[PDB]
RNA sequence: CUUGAGUCUCGUAGAGGGGGGUAGAAUUCCAGGUGUAGCGGUGAAAUGCGUAGAGAUCUGGAGGAAUACCGGUGGCGAAGGCGGCCCCCUGGACGAAGACUGACGCUCAGGUGCGAAAGCGUGGGGAGCAAACAGGAUUAGAUACCCUGGUAGUCCACGCCGUAAACGAUGUCGACUUGGAGGUUGUGCCCUUGAGGCGUGGCUUCCGGAGCUAACGCGUUAAGUCGACCGCCUGGGGAGUAC
């Protein structure tokens, strides 16, 4: 429907429980017949700056065509799980498979 | 008739736009000015110090034939950029004869670096590679006999901007410029740069492969403002200077004179 | 400007680094800017005023160099 | 002297954080067009590209914050 | 603006080729359904002048096709208003 | 009183008046000084001169405490910059950073009236 | 009938608009730590804040407003105007080829809408700034300029107001007439042999030719050469006032 590709941010505390939550993230998709063309843990990672007081945070990128109601949940979600600092679904043009520059 | 239209394509085939054909015959001389004539829509007002030969005296008389260059048309009334840097391309084609039989043999004779490589100086030119060039193993030049006669035999080229290291002895043996700008860095690596425009403030000597150096008007020389840059160097003249200062981020690499 | 004095760094040199830093950053120059509102207008006028200068200094200067002097 | 015009970049992308870092300040800034000769319609797409950094932590905003 | 499917349907129905597009008839009811749209727009939106511009523009020209189509050819014009449901 | 090997030096450098004010690395103050408390008033304490003195005298304070090591932080626009870490440099400690802390917005309160003049 | 006008296809750049989120810096205040006599301010002072612990400095919190750098005689918009980042809804512009419609066009008195800032109404909000106001200076006086404070207001919602040097002091639309140097945004070909080479469109900054102009100047974005429609002027004041 329509190219989103989505970076979100989870407290280094909660990294055991990242999977799941992809996964969860994922299903969510698959339901209303979202693709999903790439997903890519970055893991633990420095930050620039200390965002709400911590200096480490676990990167999940994940691009995903999906219907706009279910990334309007994701949204949601992210909101008001506490687990995930930062958010930033983000629209794109192509689906961009291709692996990311610092995967790579 | 078409005998002109011809005659353009003609004469389009027989130039070509570089200091490459040897075709202007110098029809004056006085100094300190000499001008040539080669098929351009004017006469060059050709410095002397283009043509002198690596003792200070003249080398050419009237009639002599070399290239100049091109691709610059017009500042108000004249034509060319200087036949000196012509040279070079024939420096290159020199050094680029080394790869057909994996070895370019002149003389070289490095005695030491401004920046990490021994000098070499070939023919007039002189050129400035990185350290490990000059000796093939850890001989080292400084127990040679001063100035001494080898060849080059090249252990280093940047092949970009022009820092070429040469061999000397054991005859037997045998985007881009801002990312990694670390090269040139540490805190005082000396380079061989040509000064380009000096703007009354500065002297912009830029030479390592599409970078701006400065070397402005306070260092320059041991006196501090009355100095008038263009009066104490040149224009356009390969020199002593070193980085003391990159900024990689806000391109600024601000060289120096005064070492 | 964040600077760290170097091993065997003399302490003349650190200062005038850092000031060259700062030149670089032009952060004495934005306090002088933020120091009293502009108006809008005005900050305008002044950015189009400098630019009509440097388009004079560029071009009808480079004509008159054409020219000698004596 | 463009570099996005000689790779031939169709969009500038902020998780390429490296390439960001040679258009960023030792003080953050973004740099100017003039000094990186950047042209002008990749220029802006570099900032926005920074700036999304900024916001994801993965550029600073500035040297001093903490 | 109209997606272009639904352009390619309208174009479909009240053109005569399909491939035609450009019939004063088809450009009216393109014009129409994109009125119809950006009510429910404009309806949340109020303050929404620049666009609201755009709208009366679009209005406007409708307005002026269905004159053209008047005085050409009345019995098309009527059938065309039957269809749209334009009240003039 | 406890004896600190390092510490910070800020330098809070406006156009009226400088106050060098010398901290322990945490954030607690030692000592502090300033031109207008060190003998200069109107003209004479906006002046690099007086700056140093302050920085002198701030540096005396702090003579108990046995500082070696001291880091400065130059706050503000002043004649009293350069001259200040000078003077601190002269009353001799090893001087290890010399940081800029001015506070710029990034275009945030609208600043005060131009002055007619 | 297809050259004007429009529709469709694929892209393109954009501070175009409306709505909802969020980020970081800085100011202010609150609470607490450290610490000790000044801070602040000016031409110079004083009012003012300070030993009831200020200023400085560090930690934590609150809240509002605006978005450094990018940033440009750059961009978009009918004008007013529009500037962090993200999403949703949405208007226009331009190019590339084709395909279609077939004069459907231009202008517009009345009419209708949009229309900076200030201002008004009701309800919120209120950090900074600041008409009014107060004090301190300056001064012959100082109902000002400068300083210290400071309330409407600025901010948001929904209404009203309908004006500005709302300016390019230049109505809109179309056609035609020598050139140069740029900027920006497409696009065709060319060995992109390289940042290039040769074109071709849109918008745009400066200089200048003919011509025009009282001159200043304008000059293919005309103030030139013409056509279509509208608006407006008829000495200065009285007056854009009175009724």
């Amino acid at each position: 429907m329509r190219h989103y590709e989505i970076v979100f941010m989870v407290h280094p505390d909660q990294s055991e429980q990242v999977p799941g939550m992809i996964e969860r993230y994922t299903a969510a998709i698959t339901g209303a017949e979202g693709k999903i063309h790439r997903l890519e843990d970055w893991g633990r990672r420095q930050l620039a700056y200390p965002i709400n007081k911590l200096h480490k945070a676990h990167y999940v990128l994940m691009n995903v065509e999906a219907p706009q109601e279910v990334i309007d949940e994701l949204e949601t979600t992210f909101r008001f799980n506490d687990a995930v600092i930062r958010s930033m679904v983000m629209r794109t043009k192509h689906a961009v498979t291709e692996a990311s520059p610092m995967v790579k | 008739e078409s005998f002109a239209q011809l005659f353009e394509e003609s004469l389009k085939e027989i130039e070509t736009r570089p200091g490459s054909i040897v075709r202007g015959v110098v029809v004056a001389i006085d100094k300190d000015v000499v001008l040539v004539d080669a098929g351009l829509k004017s006469e060059s007002a050709i410095p002397a110090e283009q043509f002198k030969n690596a003792q200070g005296e003249l080398e050419i008389q009237v009639g002599d034939e070399v290239d100049v260059a091109l691709d610059a048309v017009e500042d108000g009334f004249g034509e060319t950029l200087l036949s000196r840097e012509k040279a070079k391309r024939h420096e290159a084609w020199i050094t680029l004869e080394k790869a057909y039989e994996d070895a370019e043999t002149v003389t070289g004779v490095i005695n030491g670096k401004v920046k990490g490589g021994f000098t070499v100086e070939l023919n007039g030119i002189r050129a400035f590679l990185p350290g490990s060039l000059v000796d093939v193993r850890p001989v080292r030049d400084t127990l040679h006999l001063e100035g001494k006669e080898l060849e080059f035999k090249v252990i280093k080229l940047d092949q970009k901007r022009n820092n070429v290291v040469v061999s000397r002895r054991a005859v037997i043996e045998s985007e881009d410029p801002w990312v990694a700008i670390a090269k040139r860095y540490p805190e005082g690596t000396k380079l061989t740069g040509r000064v380009t425009n000096l703007t009354d403030y500065g002297c912009f000597v830029e030479i390592e492969e599409g970078v701006e150096g400065l070397v402005h008007v306070s260092e320059m020389d041991w006196t501090n403002k009355n100095i008038h840059p263009s009066k104490v160097v040149n224009v356009g003249d390969v020199v002593e200077v070193m980085v003391l200062d990159i900024d990689e981020e806000r391109r600024r690499i601000s060289l120096g004179l005064k070492q | 400007p964040v600077i760290k004095v170097r091993e065997n760094e003399p302490f003349d040199v650190a200062l005038r680094r850092f000031k060259r830093s700062c030149e670089k950053a032009g952060v004495l120059a934005e306090v002088r800017r933020r120091e009293f509102y502009e108006k809008p207008t005005t900050e305008r006028k002044r950015a189009k005023a400098s630019a009509v200068k440097r388009h004079a200094k560029k071009l009808a200067r480079e004509n008159a160099r054409r020219t000698r002097l004596y | 002297f463009c570099r996005f015009t000689a790779e031939g970049v169709q969009e500038i992308d902020y998780k390429d954080i490296a390439t960001l870092k040679n258009y960023i300040t030792e003080s953050g800034k973004i740099v100017p067009s003039r000094i990186t000769g950047t042209r002008a319609k990749y220029q802006r797409q570099l900032a926005r590209a920074i700036k999304r950094a900024r916001y994801l932590s993965l550029l600073p905003y500035t040297d001093r914050h903490q | 603006s109209l997606s272009t499917e639904a352009t390619a349907k309208i174009v479909s129905e009240f053109g005569r080729d399909a491939n035609d597009t450009g019939s004063t008839e088809v450009q009216v009811a393109l014009l129409t359904a994109q009125i119809n749209h950006l009510q429910g727009h404009f309806a949340e939106h109020k303050k929404d002048h620049h666009s609201r511009r755009g709208l009366l523009r679009m209005v406007s020209q409708r307005r002026k096709l269905l004159d053209y189509l008047k005085r050409k050819d009345v019995a098309r014009y009527t059938q065309l208003i039957e269809r749209l449901g334009l009240r003039r | 009183r406890k004896q600190v090997s390092d510490g910070v030096a800020h330098i809070h450098a406006s156009f009226n008046n400088t106050i060098v004010t010398i901290t322990d690395r945490q954030g607690n103050a030692l000592g502090w000084a300033t031109a207008g408390g060190s003998g200069f008033r109107g003209s004479r304490k906006s002046t690099p001169f007086a700056a140093q003195v302050a920085a002198e005298r701030c540096a005396d304070a702090v003579k108990e405490y046995g500082i070696k090591n001291l880091e400065v932080m130059v706050k503000g626009p002043g004649p009293g910059r350069e001259s200040t870490i000078r003077a601190l440099n002269a009353a001799g400690f090893r001087i290890t950073n010399i940081t800029d802390v001015t506070p710029i917005p990034h275009n945030g309160c609208r600043p005060p009236k131009k002055r007619r003049v």
